[PDB]
């Protein structure tokens, strides 16, 4: 199994910014797609964003598009999100977890620890 | 898009007997595109089913399911303790987006 | 000339039947079997088989045969069969994925059920796993449905394996009794002897 | 007399393959030759050789193995074979009549699909005659196929003779992206550069 090590988790005030970071190790990074989820603590999941497993096709839930910009390397096998004028709405815990697919669609089959992130004044 | 849920089979079970789960497409998915996460209270989400008919990794086969056109069945055999979970849609293969549908909570009585 | 004609009747019309988690298996060999008169009866109502045509069943010759007897309800007559589940299935018997042969039935309304309640018939509730195919497990271990061992006693999270089967000649056809044989073949090194009427 | 792996599970690992307008070829020497990757990894589907069984890919001394990797439809898949003719194997890789290989491919759905539409993994439409047996086609030279000159501008009756299929998840298995590659290799006539584990 691929392990997954969620990290960057925080206190932010609303309008901030904040850098999470999904180290993984187990697989070929450059074959398989990161996928980015939410969880608001104790409602539903919802997805946020993705990247295509080469690094460059990605998607952004509209709730986050041109707030969030995910990026990533194959030198330090990593993917990270970038996130800018957080809302209140976006408290959660950040799970990180691979899709089956290169490019983004498919599921997800291993899945981070996840990293609480929350916003307040 | 593509609705789904329909769940009833929250219905308080007790452990080691079958339970059956309700999957209803509105569109009749392509190629089985369907998969099946457990997550118990507190941790991340673990897959379980994918291909609407492909066991995972690291997964028992007390899990199960089969489905075709617009109506798919998670059959689990027998309720082990960690069982007692949120079970989830998932319909996934098209503008990806990702989706998690309400889920259905199987708890003790 | 045709003779030791197979003893196909000491199975179908036998007095008592086994139950469905302590079925019966007889093996047939060095006897000519006359599935003629099997398969042109007429009491019969479900003749399923899978690889195999009834009319083609008069031309083989085969190492042996087995005769899997059990009872079991009227819902349970579909879960007898290659690739399916349920509770009898998954805890009383699988057919293999890949079976070859077939799967008969009858109802026994008239000798399987009684006035005040015929239990004599009884499954598999509760089990820890799914059985092997062809598998047979006649156990009375109580099942540990919790993590306290239950040391063979019954009580909380501490049930029997076994349920016991509700027959009465009024209860609907999904539950009444049935009468199940089912038939496999096999072919090995040892001698070809279980041949048709030719 | 020669103890080093060669890069085969490279040539099969590649992150990209290239278009079959364009398809690479990799210059295999110097090889131990273990074929047991091949048929030991999990998919690696239609193991198909000509001329060469799959098991005798151990007891050899092939001259100058070749390895050719690109990615085609499904329905093609049976095309990347000797003596056939439809599309594929007409203008962008003909395989010759008397070929000594092994065509290898493995659905790519999960790796070559993109959901928003996938424009990268071109294929030549128009071509005036047929390729001969190993010919790479990069010309990006417009075909005329109207009475209007192209004069180097695209339009109606001026098509550029390549375009991408367009890979959805989502899309009937039988179309899928399929990685292909293709050991070609030649027999006995030369001093061997690549020979099988003995």
């Amino acid at each position: 199994e691929v392990q997954l090590l969620d990290s960057g988790g925080g206190l932010v005030q609303p309008g901030g910014s904040l850098r999470l970071s999904c180290a993984v190790s187990g697989f070929t990074f450059s074959n398989y797609a990161m996928n980015w989820v939410r969880q608001t603590p104790g409602k539903e999941l919802e997805w946020v964003s993705a990247i295509s497993g080469t690094g460059d096709d990605t998607h952004y839930a509209d709730s986050v598009r041109g707030r969030f910009t995910i990026s990533s390397d194959n030198s330090k096998n990593t993917v990270y999100l970038q996130m800018n004028s957080l809302r209140v709405e976006d408290t959660a815990i950040y799970y990180c977890a691979k899709a089956i697919s290169r490019y983004p669609w498919g599921c997800l089959d291993y899945w981070g620890q996840g990293t609480l992130v929350t916003v307040s004044s | 898009e593509i609705v789904l849920t329909q769940s009833p089979g929250t219905l308080s079970l007790s452990p080691g007997e079958r339970a059956t789960l309700s999957c209803r497409a509105s569109q009749s998915v392509s190629n089985s595109y369907l998969a099946w996460y457990q997550q118990k209270p507190g941790q991340a989400p673990r897959l379980l089913i994918y291909g609407a008919s492909s066991r995972a990794t690291g997964i028992p086969d007390r899990f199960s399911g089969s489905g075709s056109g617009t109506d798919f069945t998670l059959t689990i055999s027998r309720l082990e303790p960690e069982d007692f979970a949120v079970y989830y849609c998932q319909q996934y293969g098209t503008s990806p987006r990702l989706t998690f549908g309400g889920g259905t909570k199987v708890e003790i009585k | 000339n045709i003779t030791n004609l197979c003893p196909f009747d000491e199975v179908f019309n036998a007095t008592r039947f086994a139950s469905v988690y302590a079925w019966n298996r007889k093996r047939i060999s060095n006897c000519v079997a006359d599935y003629s008169v099997l398969y042109n009866l007429a009491p019969f109502f479900t003749f399923k088989c899978y690889g195999v045509s009834p009319t083609k069943l008069n031309d083989l010759c085969f190492t042996n045969v087995y005769a899997d007897s059990f009872v079991i309800r009227g819902d349970e007559v579909r879960q007898i069969a290659p690739g399916q589940t349920g509770n009898i299935a998954d805890y009383n018997y699988k057919l293999p994925d890949d079976f070859t042969g077939c799967v008969i039935a009858w109802n026994s309304n008239k000798l399987d059920s009684k006035v005040s309640g015929n239990y004599n018939y009884l499954y598999r509730l509760f089990r820890k796993s799914n059985l092997k195919p062809f598998e047979r497990d006649i156990s009375t271990e109580i099942y540990q449905a919790g993590n306290k061992p239950c040391n063979g006693v019954a009580g909380f999270n501490c049930y029997f394996p076994l349920r016991s089967y509700s027959f009465r000649p009024t209860y609907g056809v999904g539950h009444q009794p049935y009468r199940v044989v089912v038939l496999s073949f096999e072919l090995l090194h040892a001698p070809a002897t279980v041949c048709g009427p030719k």
